[PDB]
């Protein structure tokens, strides 16, 4: 039997997705405030709040915990339905992935503030945690790929192409970037296998591809399932799906050196990164086109359905960032952009605008269904959430652009006499209003997250036994 | 539309958008062009281009502003402070250079703080002359009496009180007699008697007015106990600029 | 097609995804420029190595870059543009990604130890406008150096030239200052 879809894990992951979203974004707001007012840092005593330590916590919680859980819930729901079979690992393998993932985030929460970090971005957790994550991910791929193997229909939905790719590539990236000799039990009590330029390359190959697969590909899978899930029928382009998918999947791995522009990294590598990052523009947009064009005719729905609003706007930000990224990947542009708040602007445009928004919409869609509910408790709240999230994202982006341009310019600016026009401190001071506005925008987005939490909770209350009949 | 449905979802067989195609192809073409043009070429750079552009940037900058610096170098530091052409451009830019390099220790104002000298004022530890200031800048930059058996716990207190009297007048009679005696013995050698101080040593004058230095009895006790040990890092490696800066610092007082 | 075939799709994906990594990462292992240390350079001294770990633990990297780009203005501000050879020993590499604070690569003497202590103790005190967090605990905690030998041994395994003699021979604030003082020094003296 077991004809019914295993909703179990998806339910757990969805709720946790909301929870981690709140935790991660709140850390985001707090650290932002710390940039605005350093007092928020403990003056005497490292303690609980210190920016250097908290920052990676924000990073990991937001990406792996929030984004990660979103990916788990979405992939488990989506693959099951798209292929029409009950999850291959079942409660056992899949639930293991749930608890295991939960353990991973919990360990991050304890470990990071404690000070144990490799110092490698998006890599920060210590080796023991790395082994745990590798194990959980291995289990996750078996469940997912197994689900595909067990499918009913002969064809495999493109959404699964993206999810599947994301799964495999992240595993490879994680293993490779994490090679390190353990000196001690924890924290970064390991030293990376590589050093210098090589370490930088491995790091950014890993680092970009992280957003590339974890944040883009996997999420593209989400978009592929959820955007078309609507009352309106067909409008899409399958051939684009094919071109866009392969081209993206191939091209994206080359993008690593754009991080490294005008650094110690050899010129040839930097160039390869730039060129491929520019080629990357097309496939990435292919995703957005495929998503948006699908809406055509359907647009009237946008006023009606806020979940749709979220998905659509999500693609808008996605395209924007996928455009801005290639531009910043040009050496001349990077010359200005690098080390400035602009990089952050770019990150949150994609993070809040693309990743968060699509996952949000995804959840609003799925959680009622998984919960054995016709719909969310209040649509109005989804709308309010939509607005809060949108203004917050835009405010964040605007502030960062102003700050970033100001910083790059101020840093580079030379006088008539040839001397440096501004002290670094002057640039720092210039940045303050930007820091505050950013703090506010992020705060608003966070509030939207709270509204989501309230709404979801209300809906969650309704029924025990929410097997949703056959499905 | 295509024949197979994936739970609700069906997909149209549609063509790639022409513009999308064009942009994709264009990017590819640009990439090939870039690679041929970059490392694998472009004209303008002999050999092969690289980060080598750095040399060009510096070189053109040098051509453009070499004259200003070169003119200044011939001139003496004192002259480079006076003259608003070099001399004034030396204060604003020297002042420009000052903010970037010096401000973090000596204050944006150049007024200084505890542990760092006030460059604006009249008082100079190493000497106010142009040569001295220049030397301070170019080549960069107090004995622990607590230990020297004789000084001890009490001797230090006494010397501190006495120095505060040289600087002004507090009231502690034991802390004065003893201190006078000790100062004449030891301190006076570097700080002189009546604390004129010796510029050669960088020993500051004890007969000073209220400055940023820890005038308090306790602070004086600590410096006497443990001694000083302050550094002015050399700008000869890091820094022409040193010269303009000397001209600026000199201009600062007057 | 290959739409239908799970194994084929998986294999092609793994293959497609691999090319960039093989093309970019692998050749670097081989290239000498990125491998060769500056001639003068030696590995971090045990105090400096410990301090570097502290710099890592604290999260200094999150605000401070250690990579000078080859532009005139940054050369002017920071010093000589960073060279691959400088980072040869760095497991893991410290190059920044963000400059909330200024670039640290070449503070090969720029400030006194005393300044560093005061500043780390309270950045606002020395630099009123600073965003930097206060790190007074550094003064509070002492180093046991139990682990230092293990750390150097591991680094040697990784290729760092520590002598047996170096291992045998080997406050947190002291270590951090020691680390900061070495940065970028290797190039200038050599
Ligand atoms: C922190 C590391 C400093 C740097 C950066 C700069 N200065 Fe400095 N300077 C510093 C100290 C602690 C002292 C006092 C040293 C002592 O005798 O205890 C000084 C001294 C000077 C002087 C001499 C002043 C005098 O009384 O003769 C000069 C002229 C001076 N400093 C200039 C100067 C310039 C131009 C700088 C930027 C290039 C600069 N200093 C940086 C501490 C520090
Ligand atoms: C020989 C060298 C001496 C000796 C024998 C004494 N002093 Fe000190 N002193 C000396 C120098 C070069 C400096 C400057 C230190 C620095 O700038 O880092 C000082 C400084 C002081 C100060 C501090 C002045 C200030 O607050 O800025 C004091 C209070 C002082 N010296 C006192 C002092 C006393 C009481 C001595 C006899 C016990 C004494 N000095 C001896 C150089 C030298
Ligand atoms: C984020 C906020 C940080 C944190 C995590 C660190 N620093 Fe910094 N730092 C920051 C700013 C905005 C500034 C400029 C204002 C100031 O000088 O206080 C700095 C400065 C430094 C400097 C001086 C650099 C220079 O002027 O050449 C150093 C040496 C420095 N910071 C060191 C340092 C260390 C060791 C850190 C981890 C404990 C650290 N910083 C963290 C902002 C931030
Ligand atoms: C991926 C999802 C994601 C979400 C959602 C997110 N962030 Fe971040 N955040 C990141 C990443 C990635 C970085 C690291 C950027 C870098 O290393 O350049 C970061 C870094 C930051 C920083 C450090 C900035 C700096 O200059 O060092 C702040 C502040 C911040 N985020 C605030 C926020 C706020 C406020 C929110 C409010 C919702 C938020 N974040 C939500 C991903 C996210
Ligand atoms: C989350 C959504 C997201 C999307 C979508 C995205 N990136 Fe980014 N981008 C990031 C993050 C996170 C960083 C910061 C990495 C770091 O910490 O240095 C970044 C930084 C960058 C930088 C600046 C690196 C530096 O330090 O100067 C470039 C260039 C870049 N990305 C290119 C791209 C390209 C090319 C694409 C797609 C074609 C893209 N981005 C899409 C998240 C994203
Ligand atoms: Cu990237």
């Amino acid at each position: 039997s077991k004809d019914e879809y295993f909703d179990g894990v998806i339910r757990a992951g969805v709720i946790a997705t909301t929870f981690w979203g709140i935790v991660g974004f709140l850390v985001a707001v707090i650290i932002a405030f710390q940039l605005a007012f350093p007092a928020l840092n403990l003056e005497f005593g490292n303690g609980m709040l210190n920016f250097g330590r908290l920052r990676p916590l924000h990073t990991s919680a937001v990406i792996f915990a929030f984004g990660g859980n979103a990916l788990i819930a979405s992939a488990f729901y989506v693959v099951q339905r798209t292929s029409a079979a009950r999850l291959f690992g079942g409660t056992a393998l899949g639930w293991f992935v749930f608890w295991g993932w939960q353990l991973i985030i919990v360990t991050a929460a304890t470990s990071y503030l404690l000070g144990g970090s490799q110092g490698k971005e998006y890599a920060e957790l210590n080796w023991h945690l790395d082994i745990l994550v590798a194990i959980v991910w291995v289990a996750y791929l078996i469940a997912f790929l197994g689900t595909i193997f067990k499918r009913k229909e002969p064809h495999i939905y493109v959404a699964n192409w993206f999810y599947l790719s994301f799964i495999v590539t992240i595993a490879m990236l994680h293993i490779v970037n994490n090679l390190a000799v353990p000196v001690s039990i924890f924290g970064t009590k390991s030293v990376q296998l590589m050093a210098g330029v090589q370490d930088a390359m491995t790091q950014w190959w890993y680092g970009h591809n992280a957003v590339g697969f974890f944040l883009t590909a996997g999420f593209l899978g989400m978009m592929y399932y959820f955007v078309p899930k609507q009352a309106e029928r067909p409008v899409y382009s399958y051939k684009l799906s094919i071109v866009h998918f392969w081209a993206l999947i191939f091209l994206y791995i080359w993008a690593g050196p754009h991080h490294l522009h005008y650094t110690a990294l050899p010129d040839w590598a930097s160039t390869l990164g730039m060129v491929m990052s520019v080629i990357l523009w097309m496939p990435s947009w292919g995703g957005m086109i495929n998503g948006l064009m699908t809406l055509s005719g359907a647009w009237d729905k946008l006023r009606t359905d806020p979940v749709i609003r979220m998905m659509v706007v999500s693609i808008g930000f996605y395209g924007m960032s996928t455009f801005e990224g290639p531009m910043m990947s040009i050496k001349a542009v990077n010359s200005l952009s690098h080390y400035t708040d602009w990089t952050i602007g770019h990150v949150h445009s994609g993070a809040l605008g693309w990743n968060g928004m699509i996952t949000f919409g995804m959840l609003y869609f799925l959680t009622p269904r998984l919960w054995g509910r016709s719909g969310l408790y209040s649509l109005k709240l989804v709308s309010w959430h939509f607005w809060l999230a949108t203004i917050g994202i835009v405010l964040y982006a605007s502030s960062m652009w102003v700050s970033g341009i100001m910083e790059g310019l101020m840093w580079r600016e030379v006088d008539a006499q040839g001397f440096l026009v501004n002290g670094f401190a002057d640039t720092v001071g210039a940045k303050f209003p930007m820091n505050v506005v950013r703090g506010v925008g992020g705060v608003l987005y966070l509030t939207g997250g709270l509204i989501m939490a309230y709404n979801l909770w209300a809906t969650v209350a309704k029924q025990p036994k929410t097997a949703n009949l056959a499905v | 539309t295509t024949g197979h449905s994936w739970d609700g979802i069906e997909e149209l067989n549609t063509p790639l958008p022409r513009w999308w195609l064009w942009t994709f192809y264009a990017t590819i073409v640009w990439g090939v062009a870039y690679s041929i043009a970059m490392p694998a070429a472009t004209p303008g750079i002999l050999g092969s281009s690289t980060r080598a552009d750095v040399e060009k940037d510096i070189a053109k900058f040098a051509e453009m502003n070499k004259a200003v610096e070169d003119k200044l170098v011939a001139t003496d530091l004192t002259a480079i402070a006076a003259d608003p052409e070099l001399v004034t451009y030396t204060r604003n830019a020297g002042a420009a250079v000052f903010r970037t390099w010096c401000a973090q220790c000596h204050g944006a104002g150049a007024g200084g703080n505890t542990g760092f000298p006030s460059l604006l004022d009249g008082d100079w530890l190493h000497g106010g002359s142009i040569e001295t200031i220049y030397t301070n800048i170019k080549h960069g930059i107090m004995p622990a009496h607590l230990t020297d058996e004789l000084l001890e716990p009490a001797q230090i207190d006494d010397v501190v009180q006495y120095v505060l009297k040289i600087s002004g007048q507090p009231a502690d009679e034991a802390r004065a007699t003893a201190g006078q005696q000790v100062f004449a013995d030891n301190c006076v050698s570097c700080h002189g008697e009546d604390a004129k101080g010796m510029v050669e040593m960088g020993a500051p004058n004890l007969t000073d007015g209220i400055w940023l230095y820890g005038g308090d009895a306790n602070t004086i006790t600590t410096t006497i106990q443990l001694g000083r040990g302050g550094v002015m890092p050399s700008w000869s490696w890091a820094a022409a600029q040193i010269r303009a800066v000397a001209s600026y610092v000199h201009s600062l007082g007057g | 097609v290959l739409e239908k075939n799970a194994t084929l799709l998986l294999i092609f994906a793994f293959l497609v995804v691999t090319i960039g990594g093989i093309v970019e990462i692998a050749p670097l292992f081989y290239l000498e420029n990125t491998i060769e240390k500056v001639e003068g350079m030696r590995p971090y001294t045990p105090l400096e190595l410990t301090g570097r770990d502290i710099y890592i633990r604290e999260g200094c990297y999150v605000c401070h870059s250690q990579m000078i780009r080859p532009m005139r203005d940054e050369v002017e501000r920071y010093g000589h543009y960073s060279l691959a050879a400088e980072s040869m020993y760095d497991h893991p590499f410290q190059w920044g990604s963000k400059r909330t604070g200024p670039d640290l690569a070449r503070v090969g003497g720029r400030y006194s130890d005393a300044w560093h202590v005061e500043h780390l103790s309270n950045p606002q005190s020395v630099v009123p406008e600073s965003v930097m967090p206060s790190y007074s605990y550094l003064a509070n905690v002492p180093l046991d150096s139990t682990w230092i030998e293990d750390r150097v041994s591991t680094d040697a395994l990784v290729g760092v030239p520590y002598s047996a003699e170096m291992i045998a021979a080997a406050t947190e604030m002291d270590a951090l200052v020691a680390y900061l003082q070495v940065l970028g020094t290797m190039v200038d003296f050599s």
